[PDB]
RNA sequence: CACCUCGAUGUCGGCUCGUCGCAUCCUGGGGCUGAAGAAGGUCCCAAGGGUUGGGCUGUUCGCCCAUUAAAGCGGCACGCGAGCUGGGUUCAGAACGUCGUGAGACAGUUCGGUCUCUAUCCGCCACGGGCGCAGGAGGCUUGAGGGGGGCUCUUCCUAGUA
RNA sequence: AUAACCGCUGAAAGCAUCUAAGCGGGAAGCCCGCCCCAAGAUGAGGCCUCCCACGGCGUCAAGCCGGUAAGGACCCGGGAA
């Protein structure tokens, strides 16, 4: 099940056939497995990735040259692939053809303390007529004296972005093995510079 | 003449077949060896009992229709959030955790009664964890 | 009166194994296990075999005829227990055969298609006739009533999957 | 009926936010038809999701316009005013009809009429601190168990075939 | 895997019967599958890699004190946090 570490670059459009085909490009450099997970010695199958080389030795001493490729021991090494067995070390983005379809996960930007409308899109008051400072608010929370309380998943203000977010089914438009890049069209969650990870789709695998 | 209590003992270990026992009714006895009722300085407030371990337990047998019919429920918090199980299902998904069930139930409410519980060691199938003496009962 | 939970089966080509709660046929066409009630013992004598029952409730009564029955169709059956006919009625309507499989044009925008399975065999001795050849008669009562059930016969006109035999209908229509 | 509450359990409607029930409005699956087809009728299964925008009235409801797969019915203190409103009702002003000699009065009408910054506990949304996880650490991850989600239409080909 | 339903095989009941023993089909529903949280799962899981088994009193059931080791903190420059 195929998949490969990146970065969020940023976006562009690429007009391919006549349409403009709007393109979010991550680069997802080559990535030098530093473990494999087996039913032997750990019950179900992956594979560790590990990215971006740098750091001279930040990496103090708890390490790998256990598996030794991790030979300018890379800063993030998130990992698992889940059932993804590659052909030898080091995937690059030959892993992925154009028109495959792949899904995406990173981490949505943050919003930090957001009210309910923009958290849950919630409807908020009039703001006019009657009025009284409730425009932004959330309304009603619960009945009365039955049940007497709050149910246990209530949509609320509260922290809201800054999390896991897969969007699926992408389309790859292009891959550019010369600078390892690769070509999707839109949603991929976060910022600019932040970690992607990208998997084969689930609409069959 | 105070009425004697004991003094720290000696855990004693027990092993059970279930294959073909019934449910509730392997589940009493369990009970009653987790409490250890049946040692004549048998103390409330204590729990000397004996560890129970149990094999061959995606084998229990029962009566009637409840391999069908009998249902464990599980509330979430949440709306909707009680679930419904089946016995055969728990069966296929977890086995034994029935057997666990029925005797965590049968065991007493409380800070105790929730420890003799951990006394109770639950496996599928036949062997387990060979450290003790488990002596066979049947 | 007179129910037939205990008349007398058959020999000849086959063998006939009493195991506790099953018995074992193996005759010429080839062999079925049928299980049986674990109680209700079934005695084998010389070229037939018999089943009694313990009690005269209506509970071993029910499982006596049944049981009778369940083992002679495993008799019958190891000797010649295929038929199941099923012709094929109206227009566009033709079956045709292909390798093991049996491919029929019922009126669909498709042709549909029906592998066998285990231990039958299928016949089309003209395109609108079908045969399904068994060993096991469930079986082929079964894979017989699924074949039929693509396009069963309609009330309004002769056009479906009949059974041979099987009367026709008119309600009449318009 | 008069049982808790008159040393106070704020009352219609709206809005916001929902959650549940199923006697199911739609969608899915069915039987019967006085079911040719298409389209209905009736009854069974089914609560997963859905279930429009306006005119009028304080209205609920209803009627109507234009649509729709459909424009479901109930419960939750006729859900929800320490969440909002305040049109209605329901103080004090004023008028009409009417009743009363009168003062006044009317589930009759009319116009007007103070809706209280600070959340202790439970509950709910978020986020940390502590300790535990019997050697301590830096990574990585299994998933018991939870939650989210779950709609539907038109057209075209099949085929103007059956 | 099931609902209503449609069937097979099939007695009790020589016939018949989807049902009493069985089996097969069969729903936007159920259990999985997808996405997210998740070991306070005190039933605290696992894998990789590190540091190491000092010195004294407690001559002992746990410890204790001082530096230590792997590692952390603190302080600082910042951040689509
Ligand atoms: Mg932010
Ligand atoms: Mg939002
Ligand atoms: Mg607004
Ligand atoms: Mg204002
Ligand atoms: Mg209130
Ligand atoms: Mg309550
Ligand atoms: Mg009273
Ligand atoms: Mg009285
Ligand atoms: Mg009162
Ligand atoms: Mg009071
Ligand atoms: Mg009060
Ligand atoms: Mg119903
Ligand atoms: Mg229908
Ligand atoms: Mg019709
Ligand atoms: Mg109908
Ligand atoms: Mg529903
Ligand atoms: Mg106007
Ligand atoms: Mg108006
Ligand atoms: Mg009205
Ligand atoms: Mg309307
Ligand atoms: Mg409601
Ligand atoms: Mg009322
Ligand atoms: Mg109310
Ligand atoms: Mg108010
Ligand atoms: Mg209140
Ligand atoms: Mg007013
Ligand atoms: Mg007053
Ligand atoms: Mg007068
Ligand atoms: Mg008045
Ligand atoms: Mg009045
Ligand atoms: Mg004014
Ligand atoms: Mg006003
Ligand atoms: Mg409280
Ligand atoms: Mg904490
Ligand atoms: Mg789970
Ligand atoms: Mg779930
Ligand atoms: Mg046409
Ligand atoms: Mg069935
Ligand atoms: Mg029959
Ligand atoms: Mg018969
Ligand atoms: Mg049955
Ligand atoms: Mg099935
Ligand atoms: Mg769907
Ligand atoms: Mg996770
Ligand atoms: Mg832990
Ligand atoms: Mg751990």
């Amino acid at each position: 099940m195929k998949g490969i570490l990146g970065v969020k670059v940023g976006m562009t459009r690429i007009f391919r056939d006549d349409r403009a085909v709007p393109v979010t490009v991550i680069l997802a450099g080559p990535c030098p497995v530093v473990q494999r997970r087996t039913p032997e010695k750990d019950g179900y199958t992956a594979v560790q990735l590990g990215f971006l080389p740098q750091n001279p030795k930040r990496v103090n001493r708890p390490l790998k040259g256990h598996f030794a490729k991790a030979g300018v021991e890379p800063v993030r090494i998130l990992r698992e692939i889940r059932d993804f067995n590659p052909e030898g070390d080091t995937v690059t983005v030959e892993i992925f053809k154009p028109g495959e379809r792949v899904d995406v996960t990173g981490t949505s930007k943050g919003r930090g303390f957001a009210g309910v409308m923009k958290r849950w899109n919630f409807a908020g008051g009039p703001d006019s007529h009657g009025a009284h400072k409730i425009h932004r608010h959330p309304g009603s929370i619960g009945n009365r004296k039955t049940p007497g309380r709050v149910y246990k998943g209530k949509k609320m203000a509260g922290h809201y972005g800054a999390e896991r977010v897969t969007v699926m089914n992408l389309e790859v438009v292009d891959v550019i093995p010369e600078e390892n890049l690769l070509l999707v069209k839109g949603a991929v969650p976060g910022p600019n510079g932040g970690l992607v990870i990208v998997r084969e789709t689930k609409k069959a695998a | 003449m105070k009425t004697y209590v004991p003094k720290q003992v000696e855990p004693r270990w027990v092993l059970i077949d279930a294959e073909g026992k019934t449910l509730g009714r392997l589940a009493t006895k369990i009970a009653t060896l987790l409490r250890g009722k049946h040692r004549p300085d048998w103390t409330p407030n204590v729990a000397m009992g004996d560890f129970v371990v149990v094999v061959n337990a995606d084998k229990i047998r029962v009566t009637g229709k409840k391999l069908e019919q009998k249902i464990y429920t599980r509330y979430s918090g949440y709306p909707g959030g009680l679930k419904k199980i089946p016995l055969e299902k728990m069966l296929a998904t977890h086995p034994e955790r029935v057997l666990e069930h029925a005797v965590k139930g049968m065991l007493p409410k409380g800070p105790l009664g929730r420890r003799l519980f951990k006394r109770l060691k639950v496996y599928a199938g036949p062997d387990h964890p060979h450290q003790a003496q488990r002596p066979e009962k049947l | 009166s007179r129910i037939g939970r205990l008349p007398i089966p058959v020999p000849k080509g086959v063998s006939v194994e009493v195991a506790p709660g099953r018995v074992k046929v193996k005759g010429p066409k080839g062999e079925l296990e049928v299980p049986v009630s674990p109680e209700m013992r079934v005695v084998v004598e010389e070229g037939v075999v018999r089943v009694e029952r313990p009690s005269d409730e209506r509970r071993h009564k029910s499982l006596h005829g049944l049981t009778r029955t369940l083992i002679a169709n495993a008799v019958k059956g190891v000797s010649e227990g295929y038929s199941k006919e099923l012709l094929i009625k109206g227009i566009g309507y033709r079956a045709r055969l292909v390798g093991r499989a049996l491919e029929l044009t019922v009126g669909f925008s498709h042709p549909v298609v029906v592998e066998p399975p285990e231990g039958i065999t299928f016949e089309v001795p003209e395109p609108t006739r079908v045969r399904v050849s068994g060993i096991d008669k469930q079986k082929v009562g079964q894979v017989a009533a699924n074949i039929r059930a693509i396009r069963k016969p309609s009330a309004y006109h002769e056009k479906g999957i009949y059974y041979a035999g099987e009367p026709v209908r008119l309600k009449p229509g318009k």
